């Protein structure tokens, strides 16, 4: 057993080792192992990323034009995103400007995938570790209405309705297929709201399963089908025709008024059915305030996202800020610059990959995937593993560090950098979310600041898609219809050796693709994802990546139970997938 | 009554195919859940990690062995021994066989479990490999697409629940109902195709009326699907309707057909 | 002026002549005029149809294949119900018997357009009747969840739901622009709820203006859209495929899956909204059980509905029994037949059209439709009617009779015949209706009994929606695929003269298409619709119809407000484009 | 902020047009009338009956003379000087001519409105007769069909509010948007036409797959519309997609021209 001290932490190996694999209600491949004291206290913590499919090698050869369908396949959760990136990097590469219709219909895009996914994360992935299902069968009817009339306008509160989707669920496990419930952590002591709350709870995670599927109505519109819909190099591919004839064939005024439905239905439920839950987890919750704080009180990272003058991604044009934060030091937020070798770098030392030297980073216009699946001294077998040897390679996720500073990105992250330049709404929605709570603002610096950050953001979204939507008719009205520009579409035009960065901020935090172009081909195509980052293996100097900082000096009620540790890890929305492209 | 048993494991995939089926509009997949199948175990959705998870796999598959459908989403990877895709500890490939074993029939949803997908695409550094090249002793419905459509995934569900048969399938495996003719047979811009009005740029004249994407590299001449006629997300739209050709994403190796905007 | 008598009544056209024209929230035209006495009460009623478009005549020379898309433009209220008895009409007439799922498919569409219409009319044609609107902006929120949620278990009840609909209304009306509100008889004596039933009304009025979008989806799977569907003789046009090639050609598994979803949300709204509703109405205005009792407690009719064994329109066939009562025997319901020319008569004596003799009335195989307008004296000019003179013609409706007697057809003629003929169902349903209401049985044979009716007969077909679409999913599992019988399509095959009847229970009452066939073309077409029953003028006995009788004896608070006039008519539900066709 | 004035009124008709309106799904009627236009006088919905609706509708076209829309749904007809359709005692075409003179655009909904529809079929009785030719002195823009379809008729509402413009039109005044192209220049069953693939008897091998209507009568080749790519009811449906023939119900004098089952 090892001891070594990183970032305020003591990493201890020492005794008890416990391993979750695999960790559901994620998005793919992720093994968990940590060590506890005898105090029940995790003293170490593993993260493992168990899947690998290579899109950065799939990508080399292929016309750039092409890149976005592939590696929108990174990921089905955070459908778009790297499609997003990609157009964005073949457009920085070659120099395309594309028209504002595009880039508000982009906007669009992805304000449609932050309120998608951030409210299915918060019910269908994370929900079920703060709601008791089953304990939601003691609830009485008339209390649960009660109870979510004090909290909110929405209309669904009838005692009637809380007691038919009380005998729906008591119907559903009468006889004894409890399905995704089967074998869960129900009555746990970490457990602590109470069964009106859990019947509440429950309800909503039914209505956000059934309403999900409507937001994305935005993405069939504009890009075809959700998931995965289609994009263009130059803009999109979704030409507009309010008045002139054979609008039939293209975006109309009749298509235009169902993502406006869209819009409004969307910011309706995230507004009184999410916000309240998620408040109403934290009131129930609030020592969660102060577990699982990790990094987000030393060093968190934002690429910033939304640029709302047209081909400018200059901090005057991102509606969500960019910066990076060290140190714990939140006076001081630091420009990011994605072209600067010194700045963002990963590290494979601690991952299955080879590097001519392991001991540096690679930027990602040096990066190199070049898989190794070598686990060294396991307990077990390379082939069955019992315990990985996280004092070698224990991953198929890089390590990506910020000037060598191990960060943490997503809603929290981008929250924090937000907050801290000034960002005036951000401010306003922090303070009075807090002072709801009675927690002071560091409380958002934990696992329950992070789902209430994802909260809040989920609301963010849901205004600014009005605001697109809105800036899009405006020029619709004055007769601005151009989608893409098509000047430099043919490869003939483009230079002979270019590169580009595509950045954004995904459901997850910062995204970045990194391309070069030779000779009409991909030359390289280096991802850099945003649970990389978060899920990031140690490094050369033995730093620990976000999710190992948080899961260090968590207490756990039952060993054998990994709710704690399900419950932080869940609070970042891990996406494996994504991870490790 | 019990409702039947249903596994659905997850290999090398990015989970667009979990996240279609979740788009359902009619049955809703809540109603799906909880009244027309038992979802047994499902990594994305189940409340239950690691060992309680594990328990879950073990006790379905032997108290149901041989009457639960199993439900595969993504493909086992044969390179680096496998653990390329990891669970519990062991390959991936070592779950699917298991799994495979104890089912009546076996769902290949989507391109990834029923071809192979992007991560099967040039070079195929994981060897990722379909399901029915690994499991070759049992019913195998394809359902291909990148995802397949939601409501597709939902009446197959529905049609092997209500008429208690597996859908009858063409050669490679296919429901017949939604596989058995071309995106390009029920294609609303045909008649564009047919008088040779073609988009030649995006957002020229032709793009703005809706005319044929052929010349974009539309490939829904050779793709089987059910796009152009039930459509996406309850019936709102397509790729061609929203003016992007067809990329053949429900075709074997549509990602090695050439570029997507080539004839 | 002078008096007679008829039907127990005193008709007498002494005293102030009041004038209603237009009546609204109706479909179509209508007039109607009254006197009353000193007491302000009514002694004579004069219902006029003031539009005629002459569709039997338009009919004669068409393919008899072709009649349904004709007719079905009749009426885009009641749409389909003539397409339906059309296609009956003239597959009676050839010898055409369809299969098993055309018949079934038919069912459901006549359901589906019962559920609809019903719900339309309760809410925004006979609502505003009840509830008034304005004082809506008096109510309690918190006062308004409370009833609500006393009376049903439907999830939309929450205090802040009806303070957001509140807020809406006063929104709405604050500028001044009160639209379909505007001059209105809000705070007349009548109106009777409190303002929390107000709120709750008008909230529902909302819930249902958009919930019957979705009803209708049900008729665009089978019939293409709907407003007007369409039909073909030998069944219909929607052929299935279930699992074969081409499936994505027909009505398919997801097709059918989508039509299933409709139907559960179809019943929950109308047994949650709509039928609750129904009985406040009830409870808060009780007196209107002896106001409007008209013809109801004398003489009804129905043809009867939904024959469940294919091509069988007998008595152990039809789901909606049909059968005739007169002279207040209910203890003695007669069987109707539609070919004797005795029972279904037309008259003229009092309508704008030419017989050779105005004194005897025309079975429809007889029938002429003949138009003169023919107003008399109508103490202004041919293009001016002040007064219409209903001592002479005074309609473009013609007075149909059954063995010489005025009949009421509609919900509650039907709830009548089914109840005494001992329809289980029916008469359980009507025994709890009238016990909750602490009311008599005859309390029924009323204005409120009417209204009542139709919400149970809502009620009635969303359950019958579910079992033909049981029927037809039991028969595609059998392999019993087909929907059109095409031996006879050819006209080569049809009699060289042939005539035949289609009938049925559309939602305001009994209807019959009466067709002759002559060398392949429609020689005679003759229509009689419900609201042709209900709205009848005079006879040549000076018999009175359903309407007239229906507003004798009623007294008005405020002459000049015709509130309890609109109240009787409304519960009616008068289609005048059906009644004059 | 005042919401536009609209004044809706009713000639022979069977009332399938304010249905077609309602059906509205986006957006949803609820909101174009609370929300987008001030609906100020319409006998199918209004509250007012009789001498209080007389006053509505006076109290409008005075106060908001020159500023209101003018919807027309039906059509007067010239038989029986006007007397096939009364309106307060009098010729239903003096209240069209009233209201027009007021007007600053007249909508004609429907075939009614816009060509004379059902009633206007041989021999018309009633003398029928569209819009355009009693109104000659005011903007009017033809929305056939019968009904046209629900999405449409609020599409073109929220146009004229939004844009503040009305829809630029065809030579017959159809707005462009939606009846600039036909039925089977959009239809997803052009492929079969293409192919000769038809249908030939009512539920036959052909009418299972989907097979193009043409000779079972479909008028979709000489009919302008949009039901071939807006769809109807949410986009659920259209005529073809269901299995009948287009009827060509959007065009001027369709009842006339032969059996809907002919060519
Ligand atoms: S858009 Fe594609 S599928 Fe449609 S007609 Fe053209 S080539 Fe065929
Ligand atoms: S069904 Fe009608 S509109 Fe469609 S391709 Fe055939 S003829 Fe043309
Ligand atoms: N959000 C998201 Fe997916 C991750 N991690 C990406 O990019
Ligand atoms: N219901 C209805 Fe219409 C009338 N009256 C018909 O038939
Ligand atoms: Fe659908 S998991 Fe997403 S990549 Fe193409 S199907 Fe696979
Ligand atoms: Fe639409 S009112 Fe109905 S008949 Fe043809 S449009 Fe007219
Ligand atoms: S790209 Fe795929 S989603 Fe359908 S239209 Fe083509 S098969
Ligand atoms: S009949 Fe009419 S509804 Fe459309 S498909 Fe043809 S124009
Ligand atoms: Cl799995
Ligand atoms: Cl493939
Ligand atoms: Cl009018
Ligand atoms: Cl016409
Ligand atoms: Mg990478
Ligand atoms: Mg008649
Ligand atoms: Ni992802
Ligand atoms: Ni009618």
């Amino acid at each position: 057993s090892t001891q070594y001290e990183t970032q305020g932490y003591t990493i201890n190996n020492a005794g008890r080792r416990l391993v979750v694999d695999p960790i559901t209600r994620i998005e793919g491949h992720m093994r968990c192992e940590v060590n506890i004291n005898d105090q029940n206290v995790i003293t170490n913590a593993v993260s493992c990323g168990t899947m690998f499919r290579g899109l950065e090698i799939i990508l080399q050869g292929r016309d750039p034009r092409d890149a976005w369908a592939f590696v929108e396949r990174i990921c089905g959760v955070c459908t778009g995103v790297h499609a997003l990136a990609s157009v964005y990097a073949i457009e920085d590469a070659i120099g395309i400007k594309v028209p504002d219709n595009a880039n508000i219909i982009r906007n669009i895009m992805l304000a449609t995938l932050w309120c998608h996914d951030h409210l299915v994360h918060f019910y269908q992935l994370a929900g079920m570790d703060w709601i008791d299902v089953l304990d939601a069968l003691k609830a009485d009817p008339r209390k649960t209405s009660e109870l979510a009339q004090s909290l909110s306008s929405w209309p669904k509160s009838s005692p009637g309705y809380f007691f038919d989707v009380q005998n729906r669920l008591k119907k559903f496990v009468e006889g004894g297929q409890l399905g995704i419930f089967r074998n869960g952590y129900w009555g746990h002591p970490q457990y602590k709201l109470p069964p009106e709350a859990n019947l509440m709870g429950f309800a909503h995670y039914l209505e956000a399963l059934d309403f999900q599927r409507e937001i994305v109505k935005i993405h069939a519109v504009f890009g075809g089908k959700n998931p995965h819909p289609n994009w263009i190099v130059g803009g999109m591919p979704c030409a507009i025709n309010i008045d002139e004839s054979g609008a039939v064939g293209a975006v109309n005024m009749e298509r235009l008024n169902l993502v406006q439905s869209i819009i409004t239905r969307t910011a309706d439920f995230i507004n009184n059915v999410m916000i309240p839950d998620a408040l109403a987890i934290g009131q129930f919750n609030k020592p969660w305030s102060e577990i699982g704080t990790g990094l987000s009180d030393k060093c968190v990272l934002s690429y910033g996202a939304f640029p709302d003058i047209a081909n400018d991604f200059g901090e005057k044009s991102l509606l969500m800020p960019g910066g990076a934060v060290i140190n714990g030091d939140f006076n001081n937020v630091l420009p990011v610059d994605l072209v600067d070798p010194q700045q963002v770098q990963e590290f494979v030392d601690h991952a299955w990959y080879r590097y001519p030297n392991d001991q540096v980073g690679r930027h990602p216009f040096d990066g190199i995937t070049d898989p190794w699946y070598n686990p060294g001294d396991v307990k077990g077998s390379d082939t069955n593993i019992q315990q990985l040897n996280e004092q070698e390679r224990y991953s198929w996720i890089k390590a990506p560090r910020w000037r060598g500073n191990a960060m943490e990105v997503g809603p929290l992250a981008r929250t924090l950098i937000a907050y801290h330049k000034g960002d005036a709404a951000t401010v306003e929605s922090v303070d009075r979310m807090m002072s709801a709570l009675n927690l002071p603002l560091s409380g958002i610096q934990s696992t329950l600041g992070r789902i209430l950050c994802r909260a809040h953001e989920a609301q963010w979204a849901a205004g600014k898609l009005q605001y697109f939507f809105d800036k899009l008719m405006t020029n619709l009205k004055n007769g601005n219809l151009a989608t893409a520009s098509t000047e430099k579409w043919e490869p003939a035009t483009w230079p002979t050796e270019c590169r580009g960065v595509g950045f954004t901020e995904a459901p997850r935090g910062a995204l970045g693709h990194w391309a070069a172009i030779r000779d009409g081909k991909i030359d390289l195509y280096q991802c850099v994802v945003p649970t990389t980052w978060n899920a990031s293996p140690r490094d050369p100097k033995g730093q620990i990546g976000a999710y190992e900082a948080a899961l260090m000096n968590t207490k756990m009620a039952i060993p054998e139970q990994p709710l704690e540790i399900l419950r932080t890890l869940h609070s970042f929305d891990p996406c494996l997938a994504c991870s490790t492209h | 009554k019990p409702r039947i048993p249903v596994v659905w494991i997850h290999g090398l995939e990015c989970t667009c195919c979990t996240e279609s089926f979740i788009r359902s509009a009619h049955p809703l997949a809540k109603d799906v859940i909880l009244s027309l199948i038992s979802l047994d175990y499902d990594d994305t959705l189940m409340a239950a990690a690691g060992t309680q998870a594990e328990e879950v796999f073990e006790d379905i598959i032997t108290q149901y062995n041989g009457k639960y459908i199993l439900a595969v989403e993504g493909n086992p990877p044969l390179g680096e021994q496998g653990m390329f895709c990891i669970s519990s500890g062991r390959p991936f490939i070592e779950k699917l066989k298991r799994a495979a074993a104890g089912a009546s029939a076996i769902i290949a949803w989507g391109t990834c479990a029923s071809w192979g997908c992007v991560q099967a695409a040039r070079p195929n550094p994981t060897q990722a490999t379909p399901i029915d090249k690994v499991i070759t002793d049992k019913p195998i419905i394809k359902v291909p697409g990148c995802p397949p459509i939601p409501d597709v995934m939902s009446a197959i569900i529905t049609y092997m629940v209500t008429f208690d048969r597996l859908p009858d399938v063409d050669r490679m495996g296919r429901p017949l109902m939604f596989y058995g003719q071309r995106i390009h047979d029920k294609c609303y811009r045909r008649a564009h195709f047919d008088a040779g009005e073609f988009v030649q740029s995006w957002d020229d004249d032709a793009a703005r009326k809706g005319y044929c994407l052929y010349k974009m590299g539309c490939k829904g001449p050779t793709t089987y699907n059910a796009c152009s006629s039930t459509r996406w997300n309850d019936g709102v739209s397509f790729p061609i309707q929203s003016g992007h050709g067809c990329l053949g994403c429900a075709e074997n190796g549509f990602w090695d057909r050439g570029s997507f905007y080539s004839r």
